[PDB]
């Protein structure tokens, strides 16, 4: 039978400094036990100063990261330009991905 | 399951209820009143699904008083069990139905007299002297069957439950917390605060 | 007949321009904005004096940093400060944040044009346009304190200072030269209580008219009776003061 | 499917199917209310245009919405059956939801939002009734009454009256009743109603009806006779002059 | 009150304007057509007329094929004529899906005649300004001419005619019946029932006919067609060795 | 657009009346009388079939009369079309009623309920009213004998004798005149009968132009027995009342 | 698109007066006459063919239709506003009656039915009342033989004996004059003869006479034999043969 | 005549004219003027905000679209909102689906056809507002002028609003000069100026009266207000 | 009476619809556009007239294409023609979805012309202010067709439709009769450009841009094309030329 989700491994980390603040990954995405790239970003510059990463299953990850830009985008059509302040930012996020509590985007998200 | 009793005596109804309220390994309550009264003469114990248990009689509750303030009038027992039992035999073949078994225990004014209705959650209603729901009445019956006299007295009937609690307590697995118990007659509805040692 | 969104010769929508006739014989309502806050009074304008004038609501809060004063047919307000409040409390809930008093307003002004008996454009489903302006105040911190004055048009402007219902073109020629940029949240108090007392028919008093502001420091408040009373007095002695 | 809109703007700002209901409203029984300094009072007028009815299942003119709010009208009958219904469920459902009943400002600001909102709504005429609603807030003694019109606004009333000739009694309570010292009492306060009534009714023993709504869900009609009690004292006061 | 005359509502005498005017429209093309019935045919002759020297005379056309079996021509402007054409086409189809078996001409008839007198009812709907007239080779019926107009009314003829000189064609066909006693013309071959056809046309209408002015179906058993330029001109030319 | 052929049902005149309302009662005056009248043990309900022939059959006939119930009854007055509209939902609520709580519908609530169908004409839709006006005749345990009125408006009232259709103004006046309390339901049959009487614009009362029931709780029986007097029962009564 | 016309056609004037309905009744007076004759033992039902033309074919086009097998209709007005409510009285017959209890319903019950039809087209939104009215006869087990009437209101009522269209009037009396309760089919069938008579202004013989009667069984049409309890239908029309023999007898 | 014609854009009059439609462009004419030109490597957008009172704002009268597109709007301003939120989220399906940037002839093409649909069913009303929009697309600079009856046309230049006429005649003349200000974003910006100063009158461009949008080769839409325009007054 | 004009789907008592008559008027106020069939294709032509210095040259076409080998022109109301190519291709993606082949060219003119006639049986449309010129190349040769705002429509050899459309017919009645054997794609460019060139006299007052497409089995392979550079100056040359 069809199953909607796979798992394109990858580790990404988050790390907050004092005045800065980084977000890394490996650049590896895999099927099983193939690598399908060895240079594949996976954290994103969002705008707004936001790095984002929804790591799990690629293309879960990559719809994601998707609405959260077009999210951002929206936001200055809709608010003057406002800058998002990233807890508003996060606090988006859990709206998109409760959006889909029963049909989980299959991925564990760090921005 | 919970316990659920009720007794028809001479002049009313005599409702039995157990008090726990148990969510998988730890007992959250010991003084739980399983009941609602749908109007001053009516009153409804119900036992079963969790959430739909009380879900259920407050929407039974809400409808009946809502009757009343549009007639200016109280239904009679055997309309409100009616009522009743066709919400259930709506719920039981709906997308997801109501698990609740109830007790009806009213005092019907105009025939001056006491009356008990039992309906599970498939809508299945039946008229008696004394009922139950689930395990009690396996506990139960023998004694009523026994000791039951259609002239008692509510002192006589609260006795009878008091042996029928015992025999509850003695045999039964489950820890219950006792029960509370109320009287419905021609005066209404009353709580009797007294039986943890009657 | 005629539909409800029709366009007279002159390019202008019947049943807007008659929304605004309505709006002229509403209870004055008037806005002033200034650096140390908003300030917004209203006429209660009690129709007998079996009436209790203090269950009289033109002036209500939106949220802690925006409220409004509404003038013309009082009960079509109700729906839209629903739907204003909803959408200040939803914002938050979505940004974990404030929502600015201009986006707050936009979302209001949203509903004005949506009647209509079948309009192409989406399901606008209401009969006829609102019968009532409102004057939206509050603070945000991209653009501090302002004033809006949103119609049943759809369209809204800002104010440094604004009148709205029965004398609003005698009361905008009088804020047109009291207002200046330094004026002072006292100052425009006692400035909007002079002016509701000019254009009112009863002689303004604590029972018939309503201050309230806004100011970052505190949000949005109804002054209370007493707290206006004194206001009141203050403004007869400066003004018998020459 | 019938959404034509009816309730539209004319020329000068005026929405002529509200207005018309007004004059449907007019045209109802008088209706007035006035609350003590513990208690609310409702009268009414009993038309005659046909004597011969039926009084005990004939609809009475003060209905209540729960166990301690009552409502009047004067207007459209059928009319404002439907809106008590709807008040009377409204009634329920918040006890429901709140687990409290409905404070006498919120059932009335529910009537008045159901009145706006059949005055901008295609495919229907606004509803020709006014009313007066009554009571006393839960685990509150001071007493409450409200006014609600087709327009859909509504505010709250020492004492009111609405229908016809409440031109006339509202100008005898304007200058006969006092906030200083209200009604202090379920009987001077039933005499000032009667009072009013009187003004209009022209000798209605059978054509004047009041019921006392007091803290509680307290809320009892009078009698023909007790009423009736209450012209022949006044009857007096008058002639004893 | 004087909207009673715009849509399809009773006058006070108890008339229903609309669909009058309806009828009237069926002749804004002025044209005209007939249609007998052979021993074994059917056929049905039409005016063809191509007045603009740009237009493409090959598509212009009042005769439709509905299906195999029926033949459709029509009175009226050529959009609700193509309207009925469209719909009668599809009903054709459907029938045959459903029953398993053709749809026999007088129940298409009926079924749009109904379709009509809809229109007549609903106000929303206008009534069509066309006649059709619906023939075929019934299985069980045999040579068949249902017509239907804007009233919603229908019923089977022996010979019928439609157009503005609608009269004159009918009372000539109605006087050769008189005179033969029978309800058809006796002939065994399509051809000859197809002279018949253009003769009488040419009496009643007082003129003469080149092989573009006409424009001819026949329907026979399991077959409707129309006849070409030529195949007409093969006719004209018969029925010109006679007189 | 359409918006040019409507006629707006549902509005209110610069008076404040529904112009369909009234406008369906006046209606309503020119159809055939129908009389209902209340005694201690019993409802009489009586009603002139308007328009009649040699050969209408009227033993196979029911214009006016109509059960509802085993226990409620209507006479109607207006377009008989429409009443058989109302009627049939009329039957369904006493039905729904019925099934729900096992007991028979309460009079009032049934009357209440085809009214407010009636008023929902008067404020929504874009439809015409019903022109029909109602006479209820019934009986429940709550107040016993009742009688009810409905029209087109949607209001309804309770009385103890009434009439509705032609000539009501003259007919009430006679009732209000020769009604008392302590009626028999022989007495109010021979009021109804009387009154009809002298209200009709026909010649004479013939039987084969009325309609006549009644709600009676027959002693020996101790139940409500509702009687739709057949012609031949018109016909003698008509003779014993003296008016041959 | 859409129907947008969800307001009614038909409403009331300020005598009280319904103009839609009253102008379908007008339309019905200018149709062709019909009429039906109830007797001990049948009913008869007779209307005239008024041919449009020598060239249409007149049976092609029945007038009076067969409801159920014991139940037959005929008219008088708008032909097509006719010919779609036998559709829908033919359907309504089993959807809410056959389907149900497995039999055919009873003359009353569908009368019932038609008319109720017909009020809604005096009601509903963005229609006009039908312009005809019908004359339905038939017999059930338990009432027997019955004819009635229906007009455009919706309106139906049980007769002895009526006429509906052009010269109802005169045809009324003279049915009022022959009648009697003691009738036998073939009396009524003649009296119906004679009566339509008097409004035919050409031809006066089968063929362009409908005439139909509701009767004893016919097992002989019905088809098939094995089931004891189907002894063939009541309602049968009679055949231009069959009329003309008559006709002799006139 | 007219009068029995005009009650809705559904009905054509005898000489087969819209006027709910032109009654509609009527409100255009009411509103404030609003520039448009370009170069070949520029886009210039120059709207006179018009206040209320002397106490009110100068409503916006420019709306960005995406990030190489935008307009100026002159008449209902809630239409143009309704306009551009539709522009808005055509520009976002094509860079979404197609991750492409929609062609502003595209987007003219677009805004006709919604335009189109409220001008021949019943019930609805024609847009009241005019728009001129701006884009650097695949194919350079465009200006496109749209009208509520539906019309779009692609221009060098142009101006709609009240004595709009006045700035038309101007850039008609200036066509052969500003054309060629490519690479010079300020000097396109000057002739805007220069244009939209031609339909003036009553009183003169100010600051916080003043408004420029710009969008080009390399330059993403941008708007410029107050302060930022002060160096053009 | 009157007012017989004021609603779409109404008859007058001439069997008339008014409003497409006025429709029509629409049309005839617009651009003159106009369609050449040839041996083995068709052409499309039409006036664009220059309303100042400030259009872009070129830019603003106006002949739209449907599917891959549809060519449609039309004058009137601009946005109505688009609105009825919108719906053409819509029509033309489904039919060719279903059966593969693409559309015949008799197909889809029926197609429009259902479509049109639609707007006509309704008063809640308004019927098209357009008339459309369209065809290609198909299975059995190349068809054009001309669509009025009632719906009707029918096969050209060539036809106009705008403010010049009598002098365009009058040059197309020549080029039939001096032809009878059949232009070539490549005259009927030239041929066509003439026809706009004369036509425009009737608006001589603007000045215009002209556009051509066409569709020929062997000039474009049976594929819709816009006639540029080169040969579209040559076919404005032959114009100007005999223009004098």
């Amino acid at each position: 039978q069809f199953n909607p989700y796979g798992d394109n491994g990858g580790t990404i980390l988050g790390i907050a400094g004092e005045d800065f603040a980084v977000l890394a990954g490996d650049t590896r995405n895999i099927t099983d036990y193939s690598i399908n790239s060895r240079y594949e970003p996976k954290v994103f510059d969002c705008g707004d100063n936001i790095v984002m990463s929804a790591n799990g299953f690629a293309a879960d990850g990559d719809a994601l990261v998707k609405r959260f830009k077009n999210s951002v985008k929206w936001y200055h059509f809709d608010h003057n330009d406002k800058k998002l302040s990233i807890n508003s930012a996060a606090r988006n996020i859990q709206h998109l991905l409760y959006g889909k509590r029963f049909f989980p985007y299959y991925v564990h998200t760090i921005i | 399951m919970d316990i659920i009793l009720g007794i028809r005596v001479q002049d009313s109804v005599i409702l039995a209820s157990s008090k726990a309220v148990t969510r998988g390994i730890s007992v959250l309550k010991d003084s739980d009143d399983k009941t609602r009264q749908l109007s001053p003469h009516t009153l409804m114990s119900f036992a079963g699904e969790a959430g739909d248990t009380v879900q259920f009689a407050e929407y039974i509750q809400a409808n009946i008083q809502l009757y009343s303030i549009r007639e200016d009038y109280e239904l009679s027992p055997q309309a409100v069990s009616s009522f009743v039992r066709q919400e259930l035999a709506k719920s039981i073949r709906s997308r997801r139905p109501y698990q609740v078994n109830v007790l009806i225990g009213g005092y019907d004014k105009k025939k001056n007299k006491p009356e008990l209705y039992q309906i599970d959650y498939l809508g299945t209603k039946v008229e008696l002297p004394y009922g139950a729901h689930g395990y009690s009445g396996f506990y139960t019956f023998s004694l009523l069957d026994h000791h039951y006299r259609p002239d008692m007295t509510t002192e006589e009937g609260l006795d009878l439950l008091k042996l029928c609690v015992q025999e509850l307590e003695k045999r039964m697995p489950m820890d219950f917390k006792g029960v509370i118990v109320k009287i419905v007659d021609k005066d209404g509805i009353r709580q009797v605060d007294d039986f943890q040692a009657q | 007949d005629r539909g409800v969104s029709t366009f007279s010769p002159e390019g202008r929508l019947f049943q807007v321009e008659y929304s605004l006739e309505a709006i002229k014989l509403g209870s004055t309502a008037i806005g002033i904005a200034t650096k140390e806050g908003v300030v917004l009074g209203v006429e209660k304008r009690a129709t007998s004096p079996l009436l209790e004038s203090d269950s009289i609501e033109k002036i209500v809060e939106i949220d802690r940093h925006i409220g409004c004063a509404m003038s013309g047919l009082t009960a079509d307000a109700r729906s839209m400060i629903e739907h204003a409040r909803t959408a200040a409390v939803t914002h938050n809930l979505y940004y974990d944040e404030d929502i600015n008093v201009e986006s707050l307003t936009q979302s209001v002004c949203d509903l004005a044009l949506r009647f209509g008996e079948g309009a192409s454009g989406e399901e606008r489903l209401m009969s006829r346009p609102f019968g009532v302006a409102l004057l939206i105040a509050g603070h945000d911190a991209d653009d501090g304190y302002q004033l809006f004055h949103a119609e049943p048009s759809g369209t809204f402007y800002r104010y440094n200072a604004k009148a709205i219902g029965s004398g609003s073109e005698g009361a905008q020629a009088e804020l047109l030269n009291e207002w200046h940029s330094s004026l002072t949240l006292k100052e425009a108090e006692l400035l909007v209580l002079k002016i509701l007392k000019q254009v009112m028919e009863e002689k303004l008093d604590e029972n018939n008219a309503q201050l309230s502001c806004i100011t970052k420091q505190d949000g949005f408040k109804i002054y209370d009776n007493e707290k206006t009373a004194e206001l009141i007095k203050e403004l007869k002695e400066k003004e018998a003061a020459e | 499917g019938y959404d034509r809109a009816l309730s539209i703007f004319s020329p000068d700002g005026h929405i002529f199917q509200v207005e018309y209901a007004l004059e449907a409203v007019k045209r109802g029984t008088c209706a007035v209310g006035v609350k003590g300094k513990n208690c609310v009072v409702l009268g009414c007028e009993r038309r005659s245009t046909l004597k011969l009815q039926d009084t005990r299942i004939t609809p009475s003119k003060v209905s209540k919405i729960d166990s301690h709010v009552v409502l009047s009208f004067s207007g459209l009958n059928a009319d404002s059956r439907i809106l008590i219904e709807k008040a009377r469920v409204e009634a329920q459902s918040h006890r429901l939801t709140l687990e409290d009943p409905v404070t006498v400002e919120y059932l009335t600001r529910y009537v008045a939002g159901v009145q706006q909102r059949y005055t901008q709504s295609g495919g229907v005429r606004p509803f020709g009734v006014s009313t007066l609603i009554a009571g006393f807030d839960p685990r509150d003694d001071e007493p409450k009454l409200y006014q609600t019109e087709p327009s859909g606004i509504y505010s709250s009333w020492s004492a009111q009256t609405i229908g016809r000739n409440s031109k006339t009694v509202r100008e005898f309570l304007e200058k006969n009743y006092d906030r200083k010292e209200p009604p202090a009492t379920v009987e001077e306060c039933v005499k000032l109603t009667v009072r009013s009534l009187l003004e209009v009714v022209q000798t209605g023993a059978k054509n004047i009806e009041i019921t006392v709504v007091k803290p509680d869900s307290d809320i009892v009609a009078l009698s023909s006779e007790e009423i009736n009690q209450y012209v022949t004292q006044i009857e007096q006061e008058k002639q004893e002059q | 009150a004087g909207y009673d005359r715009h849509i399809t509502i009773f006058s006070p005498e108890g008339r229903l304007y609309q669909v009058e005017y309806a009828f009237k429209a069926t002749n804004q093309t002025n044209i005209n057509s007939l249609a007998v019935r052979g021993k074994d045919c059917t056929v049905v002759i039409s005016q063809k007329k191509v007045p603009d020297k740009l237009l493409d005379p090959t598509t212009v056309s009042y005769i439709f094929c509905i299906s195999r079996t029926i033949g459709m021509v029509v009175n009226g402007p050529i959009p609700d004529a193509r309207n009925a054409a469209l719909r009668a086409k599809a009903e054709a189809a459907e029938f045959r899906y459903k029953y398993g078996y053709d749809m026999p001409c007088d129940v298409l008839a009926k079924r749009m005649a109904n379709l009509s007198q809809i229109y007549t009812q609903r106000a929303y709907m206008r009534p069509l300004g066309v006649i059709l007239t619906f023939v075929s080779v019934d299985e069980e019926l045999g040579p068949s001419i249902y017509k239907t107009d804007p009233a919603g009314y229908y019923v089977g003829y022996k010979a019928t005619a439609t157009g503005p000189k609608q009269q004159e064609i009918t009372t000539n066909l109605e006087n050769h019946f008189k005179k033969s006693k029978i309800d058809h013309i006796n002939e065994e071959s399509w051809e000859k029932v197809v002279e018949f056809a253009i003769t009488h046309m040419i009496d009643a209408l007082g003129t003469e006919f080149s092989k573009n002015d006409l424009e001819v179906g026949v329907a026979t058993k399991d077959k409707f067609f129309t006849l070409s330029a030529e195949n007409i001109e093969e006719r004209l030319v018969a029925i010109a060795e006679q007189d | 657009g359409s918006r040019r052929y409507d006629s707006r049902t549902t509005i209110f005149s610069p008076e404040g009346r529904l112009y369909q309302v009234e406008y369906a009662l006046e209606s309503i005056s020119h159809a055939g009388t129908a009389i209902g009248i209340m005694a201690s043990d019993g409802i009489v309900l009586a009603a002139e079939r308007k328009v009649t022939s040699t050969l209408l059959e009227q033993d196979t006939s029911t214009e006016k009369l109509y059960k509802l119930n085993d226990k409620i009854a209507v006479a109607v007055a207006g377009l008989t079309a429409d009443a058989e509209i109302l009627i049939n939902t009329a039957r369904i609520h006493a039905q729904n009623y019925l099934k729900t709580y096992n007991e028979d519908i309460p009079v009032e609530i049934l009357v209440r309920r085809l009214s407010d169908i009636k008023q929902g004409y008067t404020q929504h839709g874009g439809l015409r009213p019903f022109g029909v006006s109602f006479i209820y005749a019934g009986y429940d345990d709550r107040y016993g004998y009742q009688l009810y009125t409905s029209n087109p408006s949607g209001n309804y009232t309770g009385w103890k004798a009434i009439s509705v259709g032609a000539n009501t103004s003259a007919a009430q006046t006679l009732l209000q005149m020769d009604y008392k309390d302590d009626m028999k339901v022989d007495d109010a049959i021979e009021l109804a009968l009387k009154t009809l009487s002298k209200t009709t614009d026909s010649s004479a009362l013939t039987y084969d132009r009325l309609e006549f029931a009644t709600i009676r709780k027959g002693a020996n029986d101790g139940e409500v027995y509702q009687k739709i007097f057949k012609p031949q029962e018109i016909k003698d009564i008509l003779v014993k009342t003296g008016i041959t | 698109m859409t129907d947008r016309y969800s307001f009614s056609l038909t409403t009331f004037s300020p005598s009280g007066k319904l103009g839609q309905i009253d102008y379908a009744l007008t339309a019905v007076k200018q149709g062709v006459t019909s009429l039906g004759i109830k007797a001990t033992n049948g009913v008869v039902i007779a209307t005239e063919k008024k041919s449009s033309s020598p060239l249409a074919m007149s049976e092609t086009l029945s007038k009076v239709s067969l409801l159920t097998p014991d139940i037959g209709a005929v008219y008088s007005g708008m032909g097509p506003d006719y010919r779609v409510l036998v559709d829908k009285s033919r359907k309504v017959a089993h959807t809410s009656y056959k389907r149900i209890y497995g039999e055919y319903p009873p003359t009353k019950l569908l009368v019932s039915e038609v008319a109720k039809i017909m009020q809604e087209a005096t009601q509903s939104g963005g229609v006009r009342p039908f312009g005809v009215s019908l004359l339905i006869a038939g017999h059930d087990e338990f009432n027997g033989f019955s004819l009635y009437q229906v007009d455009p209101s919706g309106s139906y009522f049980p007769w002895k004996a009526t006429a509906i269209g052009k010269g109802s009037v005169a045809a009324k009396t003279f049915l009022e004059k022959r009648w009697n309760d003691e009738l036998e089919l073939e009396d009524a069938i003649h009296i119906a003869l004679l009566t339509l008579k008097e409004s035919v202004e050409g031809e006066f013989n089968g063929d362009t006479i409908e005439l139909a009667i509701i009767g004893d069984e016919n097992p002989d049409l019905l088809g098939y034999t094995g089931i004891p309890t189907d002894k063939g239908p009541r309602f049968r029309k009679l055949t231009s043969q069959e009329i003309n023999d008559r006709l002799e007898a006139l | 005549f007219r009068n029995n014609y005009d009650g809705d854009t559904v009905t054509f009059s005898p000489t087969g004219r819209l006027f709910q439609v032109e009654y509609a462009l009527e409100a255009i004419k009411q509103g404030s003027v609003t520039v448009g030109l370009r170069s070949n490597t520029h886009a210039v957008l120059v709207a006179l905000k018009r206040n209320a009172d002397e106490l009110s704002s100068y409503q916006k009268k420019i709306i960005k679209c995406d990030e190489h597109m935008g307009l100026s709007l002159a008449g209902l301003a809630p239409d143009a909102r309704v306009l551009s939120n539709y522009l808005r989220q055509q520009c976002n399906y094509s860079s979404l689906v197609f991750n492409r940037k929609l062609a502003v002839e595209r987007a003219g093409h677009l805004l006709c056809d919604k335009a189109q649909k409220n001008t021949q069913s019943y019930g609805g009303r024609p847009y009241g507002v005019g728009l001129l929009i701006i884009g650097y697309d695949k194919s350079g600079a465009h200006l496109l002028e749209f009208q509520p009856s539906g019309n779009v046309t692609e221009l060098y230049g142009t101006a709609i609003g009240a004595r709009s006429q006045g700035a038309k005649t101007y850039l008609e003349r200036t066509l052969d000069t500003f054309i060629k200000i490519d690479g010079n974003p300020d000097e396109l910006i000057k002739a805007g100026v220069e244009a939209i100063s031609q339909s003036l009158r009553d009183e003169s461009l100010t600051v916080d009266n003043l408004s420029i949008a710009i969008v080009g080769k390399d330059t993403p839409f941008t708007i410029y207000d107050g302060e930022a325009v002060a160096k053009y007054i | 009476g009157t007012g017989y004009d004021l609603s779409n789907s109404v008859f007058s008592p001439d069997g008339r619809n008014f409003q497409v008559e006025y429709a029509v008027k629409a049309v005839e106020n617009g651009t003159t556009s106009i369609g050449i069939k040839c041996n083995d294709g068709v052409v499309f032509a039409v006036e664009k007239l220059i309303t100042s210095k400030l259009l872009v040259p070129q830019k603003n076409v106006k002949i739209q294409v449907v599917d891959r080998h549809i060519g449609c022109v039309y004058s009137g109301l601009i946005p109505d023609g688009r609105h009825l190519v919108n719906r053409g291709r819509e029509e033309a993606a489904s039919f060719k979805k279903l059966y593969k082949t693409p559309i015949p060219i008799p197909a889809f003119a029926d197609r429009l012309g259902q479509y049109v006639q639609a707007h006509t049986l309704y008063n809640s449309v308004r019927p098209f202010g357009v008339s459309t010129i369209f065809g290609g190349v198909d299975k059995n040769g190349a068809h054009l067709y001309m669509l009025e705002p009632s719906g009707s429509y029918w096969g050209y050899k060539g036809a106009a439709t705008g403010k010049g459309r009598q002098s365009a017919k009058a040059e197309l009645e020549k080029l039939v009769d001096h032809h009878p054997e059949g232009l070539s794609a490549r005259e009927a460019v030239k041929q066509a450009a003439k026809i706009i060139y004369l036509a425009h006299e009737d608006n001589k007052e603007k000045d215009f841009e002209l556009e051509i497409s066409w569709c020929s089995l062997s000039e474009t392979n049976g594929l819709h094309k816009f006639v540029k550079g080169d040969l579209l100056q040559e076919a404005i040359d032959f114009a100007q030329k005999e223009i004098n």
